[PDB]
């Protein structure tokens, strides 16, 4: 009688890996949630700002011929280009922070990008991990079973 | 014969005379740099004209639902407003221009949104030319207030002097060539005339015991010859040490200003064989049409 | 077909005594020769007009080649290959070697290397001064000078010779060893004309005397003194 | 004292020798005129640097929190960086200066950017006038005394860097006319080689006769004299031609703009006999030892 | 206190003969010298030490005044106006004429305009030259381009007349008429030294003679031939 009291215990300790299982698919789940929300965040507001950095790009096609020898071409008086100048060298660190900013930006979006397709590759490992949790559960826990068939015939000469 | 026995006596007359020569070097190099100077600078104006208007043009920008949307001009508000300028005897003739030719013409006029700046932002121009460029006062001033015209650029203005200032400085660089190189013209004739006087044994006597007219003045051919070469290499070689140290202070700034065109150091090369050859053209036809009447 | 000149003038831009105004010369082949005036004959202008440098007024001029008044420029260094001359300054470069002037009258014609070389010795026994080859002509003295100025032009083999006053820069006893080297040139076969300027020389060695006076020959025997 | 002997002499000597004294007054000319021009340029530099040194005030930006606050200075911070800067010796009046007012004036005199330009941008502004703008390194290394600002951009220093074209220009004139100078200061000092061998017959006799050895030098002297005045008196005028036919045409339009000092009749003039002085003493120097070291 | 020079040399680079090497050699006033001279000896240059044109490498030269083998530079050109000179080819001008020659020397030293042509005519007559006095010197013939040096060199009265060879390129006939030019010059006013080239002419008039060989004293007694 003991080719089926040996895996008696088996059944009551195989829990703890469907568990930890769960849990791990779970964590995955969990943070799956937060990864691509943080990316598409990081996409969308360079998505918002490149319709304003061409926008200030091809702002100065329109006669914004300001940004050096030219900008004295276009002065009529001394008095109208001394006080020019200094809203010319405030107006010419703006674009020049608009793409330090367009540069973090692009920098971001793309570490958000390598992020998100590690976060891929782990939820991709996690879940095919998690698969052969429960792939072989099918016959592990199918030996209650063979446990309840054999108690019936398990009686020496019957009773 | 062999031409090597032409070599041991230009060494000797240039041992002999070590100031007419090096005189000859520097005249030669400062009216070949002074050309070449207003070479460059006058090619430096007819090449930056490719990203700026001639007199006879006009700029306007168009609104964005009929430059985006309906980018051919097709639709009856394109008509309404292209054919209305002709309404009025002062232009010739439209062109068709729209955001589908924005971007390849963008990276002659900006030298920087060849990177990824974002499409589609260049609205449609339609450029005209008029024949009439003095009631530019009113033409831009009449599209002012009336939809479908984002808004009017006329340029034309104030760059008839940035023009006038680049090239006159080249005129004037030409005509200071010009005098210098009349004044060098002779300079190489009277070479011969102080070497005659230097010389006056050899030629003397290679004359009595009969020479042929030829070698009689190829040594004051040959050394002509070299001295113009090393003139206009010591010209186009103290050029760019004039460029690079005591000029690289206004180009290298005019690269962000988008004023001149792309001037580098390699723009000399294109010049130099025709230098080369005007330097010894100059040389050769005034070291032997002196001598045809002396002997 | 001899080498000799007739009815010369030369009127320059002021005629006033125009050189000579007609002349009957005749000068053999090989015969020694000498050309006696007056200050103002115009040796000079005589000696041009037989290196054909100027044109005469008038005849013609021949050396027995072709009738050299009306040569194209072309072919007068032809005519100056066979023509030797010599003068008062002895014509010499003072920094060449006395190997190097007497060597840069033939590579001037231009030749093989070996073929300059191989009359210089042989030509610099011929008048005698038989060493002093490397010795610049400034430490060589002043009568050598004229032996070597000599000794230039027979490079080559000069059907004439012609001689524009030698002697007078060299003193009597050191002209004695340069008038008999020219009878030994005219023994070898070449003729010279021997244009002194003295007397004294004149009535000599007694040979060939044309005289002259103003362009005008007081006498011509071709013998005697 | 026979002076009358000397003027038929450097007839005589220009009637012998015309081809290279015709070559040398040009090119001294030219050796002095480049000087002029540079030293011409220099001033123009220097003259309208001055004349608009006067209207150079300084500016001063200020932090973000400072400058977001609401236009007229009611809070402790903006009276605190006020009262204690007015009592200062080049400080005579200093204008507060609003942020929205920036977005009003480079506009209407400036229409670009109306659509692209953030409101918080231009901060608040303290513009400082000083009675001395190029003794402006004390102004701008006092700043540390002075809280809640972010930086000076050296006040208004933006004036001889946009002269930095023709800066580098005069300099450049400079250099290539001491090329001229080192070109013909040699030319003239070996004139005198080839004018004793075209009068080796009187010079020889008047050395046998006993002359003196400074009066044996004036005839080689005075003949380099008058045409280094005619060479200084023909390069004012070659410039004078080459400015009232190239450079006043590049200048005409500056009329109206104002912005150059410009030159005229008179500013030419008083640096004549300055190129006098200066031309005479470089023919003299080199004519004059050429006699003693070489003859 | 008498003028003359003696224990001179000239070494130049190369010795070789240094000019002379132990002369003694006095002159008086108004005397009528010859120089013997071998070509390759040197005589031109004693002519030169007495123009103080060379340095002498010994001795002392010393004419009318102190010794001037250390004279100062400063006083080297108010020596020269009593030494006149003449050379071989004639020293014209082509360019000037025949009065503005003669008038050259004494217009370059320095006085009143009105002077200078008073003794033109006083010194063209002496020459035999008054006559064709406005023409060029090259319409002049070769006989008389000495007769215009000569007046040239004696514009002025000078101690002593060297003459470096006036003959050398004129007829022993043409010769007769210059050598007693210079008697009378010598008789009247100054001393001269001709130095001879040949000796024909020298055993003519039977006057004072020098020889000198490489610097040697040879023959040397002021009498006979
Ligand atoms: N360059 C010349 N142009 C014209 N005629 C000249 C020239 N040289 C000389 N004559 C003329 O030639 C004649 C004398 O010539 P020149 O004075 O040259 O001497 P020469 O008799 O040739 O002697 P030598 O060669 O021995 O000096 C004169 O009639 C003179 O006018
Ligand atoms: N430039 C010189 N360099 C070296 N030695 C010289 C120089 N000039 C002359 N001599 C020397 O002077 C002597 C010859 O002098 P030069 O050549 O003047 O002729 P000369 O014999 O004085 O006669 P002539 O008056 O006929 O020329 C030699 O001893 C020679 O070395």
């Amino acid at each position: 009688s003991r080719q089926a009291e040996q895996t008696t215990e088996a059944l009551h300790s195989a829990q703890l890996d469907l568990n930890e299982k769960l849990a791990a698919q779970r964590a995955a789940d969990q943070k799956l949630a937060d990864n691509r929300t943080a990316l598409d965040a990081a996409r969308a507001r360079l998505a918002t700002f490149q319709t304003a950095v061409n926008k200030v790009a091809a702002a100065t096609y329109m006669g914004g011929r300001t940004h050096g020898m030219d900008a004295i071409l276009t002065a009529e008086s001394p008095q109208l280009l001394i006080d020019r100048l200094s809203v010319q060298r405030v107006m010419a660190h703006q674009m020049s922070t608009q793409m330090a900013r367009f540069k973090a930006a692009g920098e971001q979006a793309v570490k958000a990008e390598q992020a998100a397709a590690k976060s891929a590759a782990d939820a991709r490992s996690a879940a095919e991990q998690a698969a052969a949790v429960r792939a072989n559960l099918q016959h592990k826990q199918s030996q209650l079973q063979v446990q309840i068939a054999v108690v019936k015939s398990q009686y020496v000469a019957l009773t | 014969m062999r031409f090597g026995f032409l070599l041991n006596e230009v060494l000797t007359g240039f041992r002999r005379n070590v100031t007419m020569t090096i005189a000859m070097i520097l005249t030669t190099a400062i009216s070949v740099g002074l050309f070449g100077g207003g070479m460059l600078v006058v090619r430096l104006a007819d090449s930056s004209r490719a990203i700026y208007l001639d007199r006879v043009e006009s700029q306007v920008f168009l609104t964005e639902d009929v430059s985006a949307n309906d980018s051919s001009c097709d639709t009856t508000a394109c008509k309404a407003l292209r054919e209305k300028i002709e309404t009025r005897s002062d232009v010739k003739a439209v062109r068709f221009l729209n955001r589908q030719q924005a971007y390849d013409d963008a990276i002659r006029k900006f030298p920087q949104f060849k990177d990824v700046a974002g499409k589609d932002s260049f609205p449609a121009s339609f450029i005209v030319k008029l024949e009439n460029p003095e009631q530019h006062k009113d033409f831009d001033t009449a599209m002012k207030g009336q939809p479908g015209v984002l808004d009017v650029l006329n340029q034309k203005e104030l760059i008839d002097r940035l023009f006038a200032v680049l090239d006159g400085l080249s005129n004037a660089a030409f005509a200071v060539a010009l005098v210098q190189a009349i004044g060098a013209i002779l300079l190489i004739a009277n070479m011969v005339q102080v070497a005659a006087y230097t010389r006056r044994t050899e030629i003397g006597i290679m004359r009595l015991v009969g020479a042929s007219r030829w070698y009689t003045q190829l040594p004051f051919l040959v050394e002509a010859m070299l001295a113009a070469t090393m003139g206009v290499g010591i010209a186009v070689a103290g050029l760019m040490v004039v460029r690079a140290l005591f000029l690289e202070n206004a180009l290298n700034q005019f690269y962000q200003a988008n004023l001149i065109a792309k001037v580098d150091y390699a723009d000399i090369l294109f010049i130099t064989p025709w230098l080369l050859l005007l330097g010894v053209a100059m040389s050769g036809l005034t070291a032997y049409l002196t001598l045809r009447l002396y002997v | 077909m001899m080498i000799t000149l007739d009815h010369v003038t030369k009127q320059y831009k002021s005629s006033a005594r125009p050189a000579l105004d007609d002349i009957n010369v005749k000068i053999d082949k090989g015969e020694f020769v000498f050309l006696i005036g007056p200050s103002g004959s115009g040796k000079s202008t005589f000696m041009r007009l037989l290196l054909a440098a100027e044109t005469p007024t008038s005849g013609d001029v021949r050396v027995s080649k072709f009738h050299v008044n009306k040569l194209r420029g072309r072919h007068v260094p032809k005519l100056r290959q066979v023509i030797g001359c010599v003068f008062q300054d002895f014509r010499l470069l003072q920094q060449k070697t006395v190997y190097d002037n007497v060597a840069f009258a033939l590579e001037v014609i231009g030749k093989r290397t070996d073929a300059i070389n191989r009359v210089v010795p042989e030509v610099l026994e011929t008048v005698g001064l038989s060493g002093k080859a490397n010795r610049l002509p400034d430490e060589l003295s002043g009568g050598e000078q004229q032996r070597v100025a000599i000794a230039r032009a027979f490079v080559n083999r000069p059907l004439v010779l012609l001689a524009d006053e030698p002697t007078g820069n060299l003193d009597p006893e050191t002209s004695r060893d340069i008038m008999d080297l020219l009878e030994r040139i005219n023994r070898t076969g070449t003729t010279v004309l021997m244009a002194t300027h003295d007397h004294h020389i004149v009535d000599s060695m007694r040979q060939r005397v044309v005289e002259l006076s103003l362009g005008r020959l007081v006498r011509d025997e071709q013998r005697g003194v």
